[PDB]
Order: C-alpha cells, then sequence, then structure tokens
RNA sequence: AGAGGGCGUGAAACCGUUAAGAGGUAAACGGGUGGGGUCCGCGCAGUCCGCCCGGUUCAACCCGGCGGCGGGUCCGGCCGUGUCGGCGGGUCCCCCGACCGGCGACCGGCCGCCGCCGGGCGCAUUUCCACCGCGGCGGUGCGCCGCGACCGGCUCCGGGAC
RNA sequence: GACGUCGGCUACCCACCCGACCCGUCUUGAAACACGGACCAAGGAGUCUAACACGUGCGCGAGUCGGGGGCUCGCACGAAA
RNA sequence: GGGAGCCCGCCCCCGGAGCCCCGCGGACGCUACGCCGCGACGAGUAGGAGGGCCGCUGCGGUGAGCCUUGAAGCCUAGGGC
C-alpha cells in the first residue's frame, strides 16, 4: 500500500555491469574506477575481441527512464522539513531521500511530514 | 458578423474540397493515360519486330534511354578517379541504386567505374517497385518518404509532375525533366541480394556480377529490393 | 586561473600535449634569437627584413627635446578653441576673425591636412606648412609666426 | 560504409552572444522572435550583427553616418547601427538625424540632440518599425583596426606592403639588409 | 521591469536549489515550487500564492495588489478560506479567472490548494 | 530620464513623516551583475597579503 | 611560490563607478533583495530612508 | 581500555583463525546463462488507487460591513513625457492655457466583478463518513503466463491467369 | 499461486560455451629472447614574473589610463575603499 | 456606396460559437542558456577544441543548512543512479 508513481514505464538498460579499469584485477593499487587506456599497444584501447568493453555514448540510457529508480520515482535529497515541502507538487514522480547526517529526531519529523504530504521516502524506517 | 464569417469559412472549406477532388480526378486521368501509353509502347515494339521478321529484315531495338546502376563493393581501397565518379553518380554507400540516363558521357563514366558497379536496363515493374517500396525524396536537403503526393506536387509542381505516377512516367520514359526528377529522388538504399551473388570481384561476362547485365539487372532488383 | 587553463584537460595524457615522437626538449632550436644567420635565416628574412646591417649616421648625445615638435592639422583646428568662439564668427557684420594660439593648445607646427571651414582666423604657430598657409589664405585668414 | 568527409560538417557561425550582460540578451530574445516571425530579412541581419563580437562591429563615426545619410534617396529614414556612434571633431555642420544604436558617445549624443535629431534604442526601433521599414543599415570600417595592417603577404616578399612587427621604429631597427639595395637585396 | 530582475536572478537566487538535477525555488508565493519565469512570485507585478493555514484547517490565498510596489509591508493581501473542499477551489477559480489576475496560474493554484487540503486531513491507518 | 517616484522618510519609530525625497537616478541606473561581479572579484584581490 | 606574484589587480575608475551605481540601483527592486536572502517582508518601503 | 603508559581515529600490502564454495591444461579477464548463499521489498491476496454518476450545515438568493481587480466620461486633484507661451530665475528651475504619448507615476467619487465575515435561507438544494455497483475515464496489474485482432520489416508455401 | 513460496538487471562464490598473450615506452614493427616493474600507503612533475602576437568579455571613446604623489583613519573588517 | 438576382424586415454578442480553428484572453510545453519536430552521421595514435549537476583544497556571498538523540574519517556478502 505504498505510493504509486504517476507512470510506470518498463525500464530498459543497455548495460548493467559496471565498467572496470584495465588490469584492475591483477593489481590492488588499480581501482575499479574507469580510466581510458592511453597506451600505444593496448588491446582495450583499440577494442580487440575478447577484451573489456570501453564505455561509450552509445550506452546512454533512455531519457524517459534516465535517473529513474526501480520503484518509478526520481530521488531528491532532503536535509530538513523546510526543503521537504518543495516536493509537494512533485510527489507523484519524485521521492524524498533523507540525508545521512540528519539526526533521528529530525528524521522522524521529516518522515511524518512526508507521510502527511503523501511524498514517498526511500529510507523512511532507517534510524529508529 | 459571426454568421457571415462562418458562412465564408464554410465556403472556403468547400472550395478546398472541390479543388482536391479535381486534383484527384486529374491524377486518375493521368494514370490511366500512362497505362494506355505503356501498353501502346509494349505492343508497338512487338509489332515492329513481327513486321521486320515477316520479310527478310531485322528490327534493331533502340538503345535504352536510362539505366539502373548499383554499387556492389565498398569504400576501402578505391582509386581517386573511380571514387570521384562514384560520388558524382550519387553512389557512396554499398548497395545503393540510382537511375542514370544513357549517353556518351554517362556510358564513359560507367565504363570508368565498371569494376565497382553492376548496371543494366531496368524494367517497368522494377521502376514501379523501386519508386513505391523504397522511394524517398530530397526535400530541404532531407530524406523524406514519398508517403503522399503532396510532397511530389510541392517539389516538382513546376515540371508537370504531381504524383507518383507522373514521377514514374518521367523516370521510365526519359523526358525533359528527367534530370530534375532523378535529382529529387534520393538514391535507393537497396538491401543485400537475397540468394547470394556469383562473384563480386569479376565481370558479369566471366561469371561475376560486375559490369553490364542489361536484362539480369531486373532479377538483381527482384533479389535486392 | 589554473581552473580555466589547459593543463587540467591534459591530465592522464602521457605526452601532456607536446608530442611523443619528438619530446619537448629543453632548447632544441637555440636560446633566444640564436642563429639569426644560420638555421633561422628563412624566418628572419621572411618576417623581419632589414634586421642585420647598419645604416645612417650616428648621433652620440641625442636629445628628444631639441627635435620635439608636435603637429596639428587644419582638419582639427577649431577644436583647440571653444565652440562659442566659432559661434561668434561669420557674424556681427564686422569680420572678427578670432585668434587661435596653437602654441597655447600645445602644438608648434600646423599642417595642411583636412578641409578648413569658410571662416577667417588668425593662426599663431612656430612653423607653418606651405599647403596649410595656402588653405588659410584661401579661407581668408593670416599665418602668424611666433618664437 | 559511406565516404563523407566530416572535416567541415560543423558550422562555426555564432548562435548566441558570448557576453553575459542582460540587456544585450534581452535584445537578442526580442530580435530572435522578430526574425523568426516576420518575413523581413532586416531583423535577421540585425540579430546576426548582435551576435557578432566587439571587433566585428567597429564603431561608426558621425561624419561617416552623415555622408551615408546624405546620399539621395534615404531622406527621412532612420539609421540603424549595431555598433556604437562616435563623435567626429572635424565636422561642423551636422543635420538632424534619426539614429538607432546600442551606444552613443556623450559628445555625439550632444551633437545629435542639439542639431534637432532623435536617438532611439533597439527596443524603440522594434516598437516603431518591427520589420525595419524606412531604415538605413550602416556599420563602421571593419578593416579600420591597425591589426589588419600586419596581415597579408609577409614582409621581405616582393610586392608586399605589410607592416612588420617591430619593437620600435627607428634608423637602426630595420631598413637594412633585405630592404636596402646597397645592402644585400630588397623586396 | 520583471524580465530584468529575472535575468539577474535566474541563477544567483538564494532560493534556487540544484543537487540531483532538479531546479526549484523556495521563495514565497511560488506555485509548484518551480524555478521558472512564469512561476516566480518575487519578480512579477501580479502574483498569486496558495499556502496552508496557520491554524491547520483551510487555505490562505495571497494576492499582490500591484497598487504600489517597493512597499513589501502592504504589497501582499492574504485571505483565509475554510470551506467544504470544493467551495475553496471555486473561490480560487473565480479569483483568478473572473478578475483576469494571472490566468496562467489558475489551474496551478487550484492543484496546490487541492494538495494542501488533501494534506490537512487524517493520514492513513 | 525615467519616472522617479517619491520616497517617504520614516521616523525613528516608523510612522512615516511628511518629508519626501525625489528618488535619485542612481537607483534608475542600469543593472549589470556581470560588471558588478567582475569589479568585486578584481577588487577582492587588493587586500590579499603575499604568501 | 614567490612573493612577487601579481597579487593586486587594477580596475578602471569608470568601471568601478558603473558597478557601484548598479549595486545602488539594485538595492531597490525588492525581488533582488529578497533573493539575496535579506528578510524584508515587514519593511514598510525598501528605499528605507530614516531621519 | 572494542582508549591499558610509543595507549585517539587504526586503512592497504601481509599473516593466523571461523563460515561457504571450488580445485589434473599456472593464475587471472570479457560476453551469455545456470546453481548455491548474503540480505533486501513484498504477503498470512497486493487485486494500487484518483475523479464523475446511480442506489452535520449551508451554498442558490437577498441585507450590512471589509478587502481586492478592471474600466471610461480623464469625472476632480496630483503625477508625469514632447512641443508651444511668460524671458518669468551654453547648461540647470516655476505658472496658467492647449494638444499629444495618459505612459503599471499616485489618490477621491462611479460602475461592473470577485473574495471574506456577520444575519437571514430547515431541507427534492448543500457538504461530509461508510457500503452495493468493477457503471464512464486515467495511469496500473505482487509473481508466472496464455490467447485474440490490426500494422511494419523479413524468410517461405499453395493456387489461378497473360 | 501463496507461510518456506515469490522478484533482486546489478554485486559474493562456483560450473559450462565462445573469445582472450602484460602493462608503459622507443619504434615502420612489442606478448616478445627490447628496456622499468615483488606488493601496499603517503609525496610526485607544464608553475610564477616580464615582453610580445592573436581571439574573446567590459568601460570610455579621438581620445584613454591611473603609474607615482597628495587629501580622508586611531588598520577589526583596511595595508581595503 | 449605388444598381439588383437564381413582398418587406433580420443575416445579432463567444462572460458564451462550443470547438480539427475562434485574428476577444490564452499551456499540462515558457529553469526562452528552456521546450519541441524532422532528416543525415558516429573508427582513431600524435594533436586541437567543447561540456562536466566529475573530484581535492582555501576565500567572498548564500542554504532561519547538518551535528553529542552523534561530524569528518574507515570497513561492508545490503538498496541504488
Amino acid at each position: 500500500a505504498a505510493l504509486r508513481p504517476l507512470v510506470k514505464p518498463k525500464i530498459v538498460k543497455k548495460r548493467t555491469k559496471k565498467f572496470i579499469r584495465h588490469q584492475s584485477d591483477r593489481y590492488v593499487k588499480i581501482k575499479r574506477n574507469w580510466r581510458k587506456p592511453r597506451g600505444i599497444d593496448n588491446r582495450v584501447r583499440r577494442r580487440f575481441k575478447g577484451q573489456i568493453l570501453m564505455p561509450n555514448i552509445g550506452y546512454g540510457s533512455n531519457k524517459k527512464t534516465k535517473h529513474m529508480l526501480p520503484s518509478g520515482f526520481r530521488k531528491f535529497l532532503v536535509h530538513n522539513v523546510k526543503e521537504l515541502e518543495v516536493l509537494l507538487m512533485c510527489n507523484k514522480s519524485y521521492c524524498a531521500e533523507i540525508a545521512h547526517n540528519v539526526s533521528s529526531k529530525n528524521r522522524k519529523a521529516i518522515v511524518e511530514r512526508a507521510a502527511q504530504l503523501a511524498i514517498r521516502v526511500t529510507n523512511p524506517n532507517a534510524r529508529l | 458578423n459571426f454568421a457571415e464569417l462562418k458562412i465564408k469559412r464554410l465556403r472556403k472549406k468547400f472550395a478546398q474540397k472541390m479543388l482536391r477532388k479535381a486534383r484527384r480526378k486529374l491524377i486518375y486521368e493521368k494514370a490511366k493515360h500512362y497505362h494506355k501509353e505503356y501498353r501502346q509502347m509494349y505492343r508497338t515494339e512487338i509489332r515492329m519486330a513481327r513486321m521486320a521478321r515477316k520479310a527478310g529484315n531485322f528490327y534493331v531495338p533502340a538503345e535504352p534511354k536510362l539505366a539502373f546502376v548499383i554499387r556492389i563493393r565498398g569504400i576501402n581501397g578505391v582509386s581517386p578517379k573511380v571514387r570521384k565518379v562514384l560520388q558524382l553518380l550519387r553512389l557512396r554507400q554499398i548497395f545503393n541504386g540510382t537511375f542514370v540516363k544513357l549517353n556518351k558521357a554517362s556510358i564513359n563514366m560507367l565504363r570508368i567505374v565498371e569494376p565497382y558497379i553492376a548496371w543494366g536496363y531496368p524494367n517497368l515493374k522494377s521502376v514501379n517497385e523501386l519508386i513505391y517500396k523504397r522511394g524517398y525524396g530530397k526535400i530541404n536537403k532531407k530524406r523524406i518518404a514519398l508517403t503522399d503526393n503532396a510532397l511530389i506536387a510541392r517539389s516538382l509542381g513546376k515540371y508537370g509532375i504531381i504524383c507518383m505516377e507522373d514521377l514514374i512516367h518521367e523516370i521510365y520514359t526519359v523526358g525533359k525533366r528527367f534530370k530534375e526528377a532523378n535529382n529529387f529522388l534520393w538514391p535507393f538504399k537497396l538491401s543485400s541480394p537475397r540468394g547470394g551473388m556469383k562473384k563480386k570481384t569479376t565481370h558479369f561476362v566471366e561469371g561475376e556480377d560486375a559490369g553490364n547485365r542489361e536484362d539480369q539487372i531486373n532479377r538483381l532488383i527482384r533479389r535486392m529490393n | 586561473p589554473s581552473r580555466l587553463r589547459k593543463t587540467r584537460k591534459l591530465r592522464g595524457h602521457v605526452s601532456h600535449g607536446h608530442g611523443r615522437i619528438g619530446k619537448h626538449r629543453k632548447h632544441p632550436g637555440g636560446r633566444g634569437n640564436a642563429g639569426g644567420m644560420h638555421h633561422h635565416r628563412i624566418n628572419f628574412d621572411k618576417y623581419h627584413p632589414g634586421y642585420f646591417g647598419k645604416v645612417g649616421m650616428r648621433h652620440y648625445h641625442l636629445k628628444r627635446n631639441q627635435s620635439f615638435c608636435p603637429t596639428v592639422n587644419l582638419d582639427k583646428l577649431w577644436t583647440l578653441v571653444s565652440e562659442q568662439t566659432r559661434v561668434n564668427a561669420a557674424k556681427n557684420k564686422t569680420g572678427a576673425a578670432p585668434i587661435i594660439d596653437v602654441v597655447r593648445s600645445g602644438y608648434y607646427k600646423v599642417l595642411g591636412k583636412g578641409k578648413l571651414p569658410k571662416q577667417p582666423v588668425i593662426v599663431k604657430a612656430k612653423f607653418f606648412s606651405r599647403r596649410a598657409e595656402e588653405k588659410i589664405k584661401g579661407v581668408g585668414g593670416a599665418c602668424v609666426l611666433v618664437a | 560504409g559511406v565516404d563523407i568527409r566530416h572535416n567541415k560538417d560543423r558550422k562555426v557561425r555564432r548562435k548566441e552572444p558570448k557576453s553575459q550582460d542582460i540587456y544585450l540578451r534581452l535584445l537578442v530574445k526580442l530580435y530572435r522572435f522578430l526574425a523568426r516571425r516576420t518575413n523581413s530579412t532586416f531583423n535577421q541581419v540585425v540579430l546576426k550583427r548582435l551576435f557578432m563580437s566587439r571587433t566585428n562591429r567597429p564603431p561608426l563615426s558621425l561624419s561617416r553616418m552623415i555622408r551615408k545619410m546624405k546620399l539621395p534617396g534615404r531622406e527621412g529614414k532612420t539609421a540603424v547601427v549595431v555598433g556604437t556612434i562616435t563623435d567626429d571633431v572635424r565636422v561642423q555642420e551636422v543635420p538632424k538625424l534619426k539614429v538607432c544604436a546600442l551606444r552613443v558617445s556623450s559628445r555625439a549624443r550632444s551633437r545629435i540632440l542639439k542639431a534637432g535629431g532623435k536617438i532611439l534604442t533597439f527596443d524603440q526601433l522594434a516598437l516603431d518599425s518591427p520589420k525595419g521599414c524606412g531604415t538605413v543599415l550602416l556599420s563602421g570600417p571593419r578593416k579600420g583596426r591597425e591589426v589588419y595592417r600586419h596581415f597579408g603577404k609577409a614582409p621581405g616578399t616582393p610586392h608586399s606592403h605589410t607592416k612588420p612587427y617591430v619593437r620600435s621604429k627607428g634608423r637602426k631597427f630595420e631598413r637594412a639588409r633585405g630592404r636596402r639595395a646597397s645592402r644585400g637585396y630588397k623586396n | 521591469s520583471a524580465h530584468l530582475q529575472w535575468m539577474v536572478v535566474r541563477n544567483c537566487s538564494s532560493f534556487l536549489i540544484k543537487r540531483n538535477k532538479q531546479t526549484y525555488s523556495t521563495e514565497p508565493n511560488n506555485l509548484k515550487a518551480r524555478n521558472s519565469f512564469r512561476y516566480n512570485g518575487l519578480i512579477h507585478r501580479k502574483t498569486v500564492g496558495v499556502e496552508p493555514a496557520a491554524d491547520g484547517k483551510g487555505v490562505v490565498v495571497v494576492m499582490k495588489r500591484r497598487s504600489g510596489q517597493r512597499k513589501p509591508a502592504t504589497s501582499y493581501v492574504r485571505t483565509t478560506i475554510n470551506k467544504n473542499a470544493r467551495a475553496t477551489l471555486s473561490s480560487i477559480r473565480h479569483m483568478i479567472r473572473k478578475n483576469k489576475y494571472h490566468p496562467d496560474l489558475r489551474m496551478a493554484a487550484i492543484r496546490r490548494a487541492s494538495a494542501i487540503l488533501r494534506s490537512q486531513k487524517p493520514v492513513m491507518v | 530620464a525615467c519616472a522617479r517616484p517619491l520616497i517617504s522618510v520614516y521616523s525613528e519609530k516608523g510612522e512615516s513623516s511628511g518629508k519626501n525625497v525625489t528618488l535619485p537616478a542612481v537607483f534608475k541606473a542600469p543593472i549589470r551583475p556581470d560588471i558588478v561581479n567582475f569589479v568585486h572579484t578584481n577588487l577582492r584581490k587588493n587586500n590579499r597579503q603575499p604568501y | 611560490t614567490k612573493t612577487w606574484r601579481r597579487w593586486h589587480r587594477r580596475v578602471n575608475t569608470t568601471q568601478k563607478r558603473y558597478a557601484i551605481c548598479s549595486a545602488l540601483a539594485a538595492s531597490a527592486l525588492p525581488a533582488l533583495v529578497m533573493s539575496k536572502g535579506h528578510r524584508i517582508e515587514e519593511v514598510p518601503e525598501l528605499p528605507l530612508v530614516v531621519e
């Protein structure tokens, strides 16, 4: 009995696996963060068969469902109750996400106000 | 004021409807006349052939006024002059077709780009299918499908071409405005030939597909279009 | 601003925008104006003709004050005086022909460039050009020499 | 698989002014609407010139505007200048005018108002003649800057009259080998 | 004018709020909380605002008089409507449409009043 | 020469008195946030001690 | 880092006067003042002239 | 002291131990699935609702008060731009009279409209709460699905006729 | 179909099929029997001044300028304005 | 305006003609640095340019910002963009 979105299109993603850095598995100092290979002799850079995939503009998600949560709403980071009331006219498509640094005492008030305003909260029962 | 304005608007709408009906009737009459002309031409060619064969004579048919040319090989490793002629014939992508009227200069250009193209003499059914199924016009430098006769009327109205039938007639029976009609026609992006090819790299005479295949170009169009 | 500078977009590029076949060496062509006659002669002769060689007479103790002589054209002559001075001209039925002191305005020589309006005027200056004097005489003024 | 050279597929013409000032952007919006609605090309030309940079719209002198308005035929027409109108001190008789410009110098403004003329801004010009009827479009000398004197065929080349980049003109800085016939050669 | 101050304030406003691609504006008398030229109560000469009542029941409609600017103390006039959830909407509709006072904000103000009235009621089980 | 309204003078306890002043044209001068920001950012570098 | 870095910036007097005039002009227009964060909701008149 | 005298926070390389999984082409990697766990969101059916329609008081309509919007005879006075006038005190100030732009630069009466409050208006109107209608509309179904008709792009098949 | 059954594209482990030689660099040519390289953490390399050239933004405009000095403050904010 | 036609008169206004166009007022679409509609194209070292609501640090404004009912930092087989 949660808050339904205004529209629920079928979210389709071209690729869901994270792009990993070349040779990130072999070494610990190499993070998973993607950096374009810029070597003269690099299989990944020239896209040899059987290598890791280079991110491109082609993998761009559809604008209709871009930044859309699986629930169907778009996140908006809320810090306080005053900022919560902004989503009053956007409750049917935008959902409040309470900031991490917010204390539990204010978090409870934010959750109650969002419940009054019929605004969805993605982390309502978080602190307690 | 209101009733008078409404009556005038209704009168204008009725006039527009009557004009559109008259244009539709003109299109129908032109198409029927074109059908009669095609039947007359086909019958009279056979009549001339039979007339020549009746006595000790032969009837040499006229050299075709237009030809259909399709690029069969890609853009990798192309001589500069061959590439220039291909891009002058509006044949840039592989498996693209374009109607070219035949004369000395056109035949010489086709001879120059002979290994890179397969060309022949298209049939009336081939022209009909190419114009209908894969017919796109160049309007405002944009490739727009010929879904309605309004586009053709707007683009080639100054040339007595107002419908698909007029366009097909001008393409087939090469007239004064064949240049304008062919330039308006976007090059036909034909699909890959179903059933395969004999050999891309050799001439049609020696078992390949390149070169002149005057009558078999119709079979090629049937396999590709 | 380093934020707007180019060096921030070159992070991650090995050669840092200076090529990799030939590295950005310290001084490949020579320091400063090296080789004006050798290996840079083409540039020095196609962009700075007349760089090498002496010409003219030497002047040891040259003073710009001796040769200081600002010039003003007849194109802008009445601008030295107030506009009401020219308003009180071609009027009064007397032929006033006011006096414009060029030296006071800050110029020594009066040149003949430009068109002079049909209004007599007394021009006082250290030096006069022949064409400027002819223009003043044709207008109906008089050239006055001062020291 | 198509051979199309993408070397010059992107046109480099301006679309919006690079200036961040708000009045010019409001005028840009107004003339964008006027150009996209009205069939007159005057609005399009004015919008394109508003898009131009400072060096591309040199100031127009009062004498040049006077001589351009004195031509037979453009009597009682409003002058439209996208640059700025600057006073000319070497002209005495200034007839009354109808000048539309982004800016006018104080001296030129005083001269025009004293002569009995009228000065209008671009919004006032749009209100008066939305399609620019009865307008004379004028601009300053584009090649008037001293920068263009250094452009063209390089010095030290035959039949070239280009000003070279010299630290300071003088006897012993140039006019030597390469310019003197008695020293090597000349061009 | 209004366009001048809008050009000044479109990006340097303190009420403007970025952070996850949605730009809003928190200045009062702004329906839909949208950072738009049409939906901005500070710049426009005629502005309509719909706010929850201080008591907790009903709605408050704020109108910019336009009679005199530069006087924020008396520029805005507030009226409280506490009716049966439909007469309030009818009153707002008559305020905006019949007076020809910013008709662009008519349906936006009606929706905002409906949202406020829906909020001020028992929530759920 | 824009229209200059009349600004009332308020007493120490509010209650605007009868004194009125014509609004100076400095308040009618054009608004240029770009120029204001340029001047502000350039003049904030003058009271900066070297390090 | 060297001490003789060009810390100070030079601004034209006319440009500074233009900027200060624009700031004085924008001191009016309660929209800008409210957008700057100053709470002037109860101010009787934004050009607040006092005795 | 999960802060114990080189003792705040205590990461990575590395090591010991517990739990799970696996192990004859060194290890490791990309694409596609499957299996097992970690918890996450459901439910003791989740058939999500949001509008219109059928089966305790007031809008409708008047009275008084208050506030707001728009308008013209510019009605009357201020205000205010361009010109004419008293030369009345090159640039800067007052008066009445006239025209024009009457410009969101302000007021006093008038009209029309709207909103609020207080009085009438007691019940075929009014607004709430709940149900039986899946009646009309809109986005949706908790998971697994199946079927039908239309279109577009294809690979084919069976016919007849020139 | 609903108290041991659902959904979790992504991330934990395992298995299968296909592909798949280690990065950086000099080089026409690197996986190379070419060179640096056990691993991890921290630091790490196009800066500043001056002189120019071009382009852009702003102000004034046949003018433009603040260098230096002086008049206001005891410097909080100021060695500012 | 005059003369008339296959006995005279109306042939009217949207505070309402009701709509596939309504020139009387006009978005759900108007962060006009925004939104919307058509076509064509997408390889890349050295190299150039543009956009970063990518990231680090400090300063001037601004969030009636967060915070001992728990900040930065660190770890994570959790939910995500």
